[PDB]
């Protein structure tokens, strides 16, 4: 209570999230539909956070605000599609990952992190890995008669 | 004049299901043909397993060229390819 | 009545032409965009409610950011023909005026149709180039529909860097023609490459090029 | 029985065509999917 360094940064993950819903509102999906066919089931894999490190019996977790915000940024930083430092290349890269970004914030939310899935660090870093993990294997080999 | 600097590299770090598959079929072939073993030999007779020995153990004396479209290549060795 | 019909249709046509100079880099003022159908009406039309296509006619320069992107953006000029059968005396008087005033690109607009003898003698107007535009298909400003993602014309670096970073020819690009829609409203020219950003539902935004024929 | 009759074989022929146009396209290294003479269909396979 009275952090204002804490408050600043959930002032700009909401601003990130709000952004994110007026983006995906008024020019993606203007029907509404949310369901959408996405790589990396996400729920299942925070199931399997939750059974593995045993998430539930209601312990006070030990996750702290800053660390969840930044690993979430990273997180968004290293889904690599395509790799280079060209400009073109960093543009074409963030263009092409956009849905799967907004996808993972919002999921991935600080009240639903630590209200609802109640992940601590142990879990929030394994949820991480493989995250990324997984988006690495989902991607299309080259060669691929298409 | 064609081939692209190592730090330079831009395609990805894992191994693709095609470059498995045509690296375990050389190197299976390569050791029915009584090449040297890079692995040693516990029971196994079948020359797929003794080259999906060598690869788990990143073992693979091969260098895959990956070509780019314009005719340029990248040379990536199969010890520093992730493999899954 | 027809009048008033015939008269918001023309205003329609002039501010689609607004529209399209704006769009290509030039510099138009917010009156002159924002001029409603009763001004236009009080301005142009006279007593008995005929137009005067002579007055439509008007100057654009292009910006300064423009000009900074484009060096190649000169002046332009559109004029609009009186006659509904367009006299070829309308582009002779155009075509001299170009040539006295040295204009970069002329823009004129037709009603129902051009004898094809003006329309083989305006690319005589050398080194400047002459568009020509009917006045029923600048109705419907069609750069606004839905199915119509923006078109945004690359520079000559910009054009360059991309083929360096995707490692392309010229003609390994997609086409588009030069007598597409889209082209004619942007006035593209052969070899110059539009960037194209359009939705997606599997990455939200996706971006594409292509290259006039 | 006669609409099976025809429509399996108005299905087979459209395959058929279909398979021969797309034969030669493929998704090379870059993340590009061009056809055999080099041309880019798509910059990026299924936009994502």
């Amino acid at each position: 209570l009275g952090d204002v360094e804490l408050q600043k940064e959930l002032n700009s993950e909401y601003e990130q999230l709000v952004s994110d819903r007026k983006f995906l509102r008024e020019i993606v999906f203007v029907n509404g539909d949310h369901n959408w066919p996405l790589p990396v089931n996400l729920r299942r894999i925070i199931q399997n956070a939750q059974q593995i490190f045993h998430l539930d019996r209601a312990k006070a977790s030990d996750l702290t605000i800053p660390e969840i915000i930044h690993g979430v940024r990273d997180l968004c930083k290293k889904l690599f599609v395509l790799r280079g430092e060209n400009e073109l290349i960093k543009e074409a890269q963030q263009n092409a990952t956009s849905l799967f970004q907004c996808l993972v914030r919002a999921r991935l939310a600080t009240r639903r992190i630590l209200e609802e899935f109640r992940l601590n660090r142990d879990a929030f870093e394994w949820v991480l890995g493989t995250i990324e993990a997984q988006f690495q294997r989902s991607l299309v080999h080259p060669g691929e008669m298409v | 004049e064609l081939a692209i600097l190592k730090e330079e590299r831009t395609t990805t770090p894992y191994l693709t299901k095609y470059e498995r598959a045509r690296i375990l079929g050389t190197r299976a072939l390569q050791i029915s043909m009584n090449a040297p073993v890079l692995v040693d030999i516990e029971g196994e007779t079948d020359p797929l397993q003794i080259a999906m020995k060598e690869l788990s153990q990143r073992k693979i004396p091969l260098v895959i060229r990956r070509y780019l479209p314009d005719g340029s290549y990248e040379d990536w060795g199969c010890d520093e390819l992730i493999v899954d | 009545e027809d009048n008033n019909r015939i008269i918001s249709r023309l205003w329609r046509s002039f501010r689609t032409v607004k529209e399209m100079a704006a769009d290509r880099g030039y510099f138009i003022s917010q009156e002159e965009m924002d001029q409603s159908l009763e001004e236009f009406r009080s301005k142009i039309c006279d007593s008995m409610g005929n137009p005067q296509r002579k007055l439509m006619s008007f100057l654009a320069n292009p910006t300064p950011e423009a000009l900074e992107k484009y060096s190649d953006l000169g002046t332009l000029w559109v004029e609009f023909c009186d006659e509904p059968s367009v006299g070829i005396k309308t582009m002779r008087n155009f075509c001299l005026r170009i040539q006295e005033k040295n204009f970069s690109t002329g823009i004129f607009i037709y009603q129902n149709n051009i004898t094809p003898s003006a329309n083989k003698m305006i690319p005589t107007v050398s080194p400047a180039i002459i568009e020509t535009f009917q006045e029923s298909d600048l109705v419907v400003n069609i750069t606004h529909h839905e199915l119509v993602p923006k078109h945004i014309r690359l520079s000559d670096g910009e054009k360059s860097q991309l083929l360096q970073r995707y490692k392309l020819k010229e003609s390994q690009l997609p086409r588009i023609q030069r007598e597409d829609p889209v082209a004619r409203y942007l006035g593209l020219k052969r070899g110059q490459v539009v960037k194209i950003i359009r939705r997606s539902e599997t990455s939200g935004r996706y971006a594409s090029y292509r290259i006039c024929l | 029985l006669i609409d099976t009759a025809v429509k399996t074989a108005e299905t087979g022929y459209i395959q058929r065509r279909l398979v021969k146009a797309l034969e030669d396209i493929m998704v090379h290294y870059d993340g590009t999917t061009r056809n055999s003479l080099g041309d880019i269909i798509q910059f990026l396979y299924g936009e994502d």
